[PDB]
């Protein structure tokens, strides 16, 4: 329906919104007002109709093209959650058969020769669920990242993934918010999270620096750190600098930390490493500067643009055929489900707002 | 068949290989000779067949004290993970005598660590076995220094989560 | 701003001071756009949850949202204070009379902006002030702005051993 | 004896102040046969249990599983001191040469003790002190014995508030 003025702030604490196109609004200040203000013309649609709200604003969850629809989306997110914070999330649970289907094995080509080629992480996510099932939240704000839920072994898990497809799969300031705040609801709830990993840093610009991408971005790293329930990574591709910390890292308290063969775990990009290494021997004999420069690239992609040093030093637990990905996240997902963990003792945090 | 996804899976076979077999094969025929079985086959006969998921397979020391950098052999002589015996959780290492002859390292000392937390978090048994020649002295204070910290993270379990020495 | 800083105040144990002079949200496409509504909602979630002690005065405008918003006692303010030019209302009397008129207003044209211009006068006079609110224990008392010193010093002297929690919970899931 | 006072002085909240000069283990088929084992356990596992501030000075000779034992950073002591005369290896030079040697010393027996005595004064002078037991942390500072005195205060003044405790358990299960 309408949802205007003060009363907005009511469906904004609650955890999910779903909107249906064409027939449901919501805006704390009306096209009336915001004309006779700031002289600007603007319909209920555009101000806040249900796609404004799921693309743009970050404010609700689903846009279902009719009611019907709407109140199915509804019954599937209880279905995942516990009627309250004192018990775990239904299950219905099934002992899963791990042996290497042909499902399985599609991973391990799934992750393309060309770095910059993309290939959607859906597949990746809906490899290692229950029927292939991935119930996706807010789809249509941040695509490049993914959140969502659905069931391993009968029993619900939430899905935050990097999704190359979408602006390389960089994080930005719009999907740290949208991941952070499915990760603390997970969380609250007990749903444990698996975190599939494609990252090659953050989206640069000016605005996203001056919106607040520090305390903004922040928002992911707090809520990773902060979560007890079990935390499964996996690392397909690329994982640069803060980023790679960012999404699900052990740093910041994860349990298992998988790594694809493909996996890149870096400080940074080999151009913007070697250039910071290499400005005392690239400088020397400014007479085939770059023929040594895009070797000492093609050296550091070669030595250091893989999982084994983040490996040797117990970063990543292991480095796991793609393949494998569907029997590690069940067989952590059984020890982990006695995971028991908590942060000192707090009124409440603090986390960047 | 290396810049190619391919090539980067046919690698990671190739470093499985190397990582299973960490110690030589003198090694292994010396410590058969002595009646002894070695870390993985005591790993098998404890854990409920398939359970095995090992952690820190590709672990690698980071000593360059006396020429022990010459070689850093994937594991840093420890078998460590979890798995079911009996159908019940049960995180074990497993002391690689082969290795370096089994001395402690920083490295394998922080592996038997992660395991040690792994069952503090999850509550879980550890079933230790132990081969090893004493501490790797190359690495000086540092294997002392993981000695302390497996010594104190004994203590914090004693009476939460059973932890049994097997003596090998 | 005000969020995160009433937070900080809450988790370690520093009282909060509201000082209440809002007409209301900034009219504007961006705002909206930019997710006001999840971001505007940030500031209520704080005053709920904190639980150390709140004391409130509104010295002139509050109307609809806002008010709830700035330390109300529907969110759990321990003492609210209004000065006599306090003004606590659903919203403006021009868009309300525009809204609780509209009939005898479009009744007609002859005198309609004057008619209506009387009508946001009368309005004024009856509901623009903190006397409603005061009558049903909204707002604790109306005082003497003068006197707004005295009563947060004898406020905060009771309210110091305020025991006051939220059910029990690994963390709130607050607007992001 | 020194397992009993830690625990004592650990379960009523007294802070234990150690001071380190200790060679290693008396050596003997005695102190094997009545269980050496367990039975200098005990310490380590007081050392580790108790969360009353620690302070630990290392004075002389610190060797092995014995410099563990007193009261080092490793089972959770605060603060480790370490004077100039500290000595933090993992054990005597002698023994340390004879197996980090062991080879380029059975070469040419025209020379042997001599080769291995220069052997031990290097690594003597290499490691026989608490310079690498400080690159790594293990030891807070390296002082001058005269600020001995100092630390002690100065630490146990910050250590008084030190919040600490032992995962949930009926009792822990000490070497007997
Ligand atoms: O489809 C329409 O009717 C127009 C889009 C917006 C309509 C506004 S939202 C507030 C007000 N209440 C309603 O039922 N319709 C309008």
């Amino acid at each position: 329906g309408p949802c205007a003025g003060g009363a907005v702030y009511s469906p904004a604490i609650t955890d999910f919104t779903v909107m249906v196109d064409q027939t449901s609004h919501m805006f704390i200040t009306g096209p009336d007002v915001i004309k006779t203000v700031t002289g600007e013309d603007v319909g209920f649609e555009e101000l806040g109709g249900a796609r404004t709200h799921n693309s743009t604003s970050g404010v609700a969850h689903h846009m279902a093209g009719d009611e019907k629809d709407a109140v199915e989306y509804v019954k599937q997110l209880l279905s995942y959650l516990p009627s309250n914070n004192l018990s775990e999330p239904p299950a219905f649970p099934e002992e899963a058969d791990l042996a290497v289907t042909d499902e399985d094995a599609e991973l391990d080509t799934i992750v393309p020769d060309s770095a910059n080629q993309p290939y959607d992480m859906h597949s990746v996510i809906e490899h290692v669920l229950d029927d292939a099932e991935f119930f996706e939240t807010q789809p249509l704000f941040a695509p490049n990242i993914l959140t969502g839920f659905g069931r391993v072994e009968g029993r619900p898990v939430g899905i935050v993934a990097n999704q190359p497809m979408q602006f390389a799969g960089c994080l930005d300031i719009t999907a740290s918010e949208k991941a952070a705040r499915f990760v603390r609801t997970c969380d609250a709830f007990n749903v444990p999270v698996l975190t599939f990993v494609d990252v090659p840093g953050f989206l640069p610009g000016v605005d996203q620096e001056h919106d607040g991408i520090i305390r903004r971005g922040a928002k992911l790293i707090f809520a990773y750190a902060e979560a007890t329930v079990p935390l499964i990574t996996v690392i397909t591709r690329k994982a640069f600098g803060g980023a790679y910390l960012v999404m699900g890292s052990k740093h910041l308290g994860a349990d298992l930390n998988l790594a694809w063969p493909t996996a890149q775990i870096a400080v940074m990009g080999a151009q913007g490493a070697v250039n910071i290494l290499h400005r005392r021997t690239i400088a020397d004999a400014g007479d085939d500067a770059e023929a040594t420069r895009a070797r000492l690239i093609q050296e550091y992609e070669d030595a250091l643009l893989n999982p084994y040093t983040a490996a040797e030093r117990g970063y990543v637990d292991a480095v796991i055929m793609p393949s494998d990905t569907r029997r590690h996240i069940v067989r952590g997902l059984r020890q982990l489900r006695t995971k028991r963990e908590s942060l000192p003792p707090k009124k409440h945090g603090n986390i960047p707002l | 068949d290396i810049h190619t996804t391919a090539g980067k899976l046919a690698d990671l076979r190739r470093r499985i290989e190397e990582a299973t077999h960490a110690g030589s094969a003198r090694a292994v025929e010396k410590q058969h000779a002595k009646g002894k079985l070695t870390a993985r086959e005591r790993i098998d006969l404890l854990l409920d067949e398939g359970s095995f998921v090992e952690l820190d397979e590709f672990a690698r020391h980071r000593s360059t004290n006396f020429g022990l950098d010459a070689n850093r052999p994937y594991g840093d002589g420890v078998v460590t993970g979890y798995g079911t015996v009996d159908g019940r959780p049960v995180a074990v290492f497993s002391q690689d005598f082969t290795v370096f002859g089994g001395a402690l390292g920083e490295v394998y000392g922080q592996k038997i660590v992660k395991v040690m937390d792994f069952a503090l978090k999850t509550g879980c048994p550890v079933v230790g076995i132990n081969d090893s020649g004493g501490a790797r002295i190359q690495e000086g204070v540092a294997s002392l220094g993981a000695y302390g910290e497996i010594f104190r993270r004994n203590t914090h379990a004693s009476g939460v989560i059973p932890q049994i020495s097997l003596v090998v």
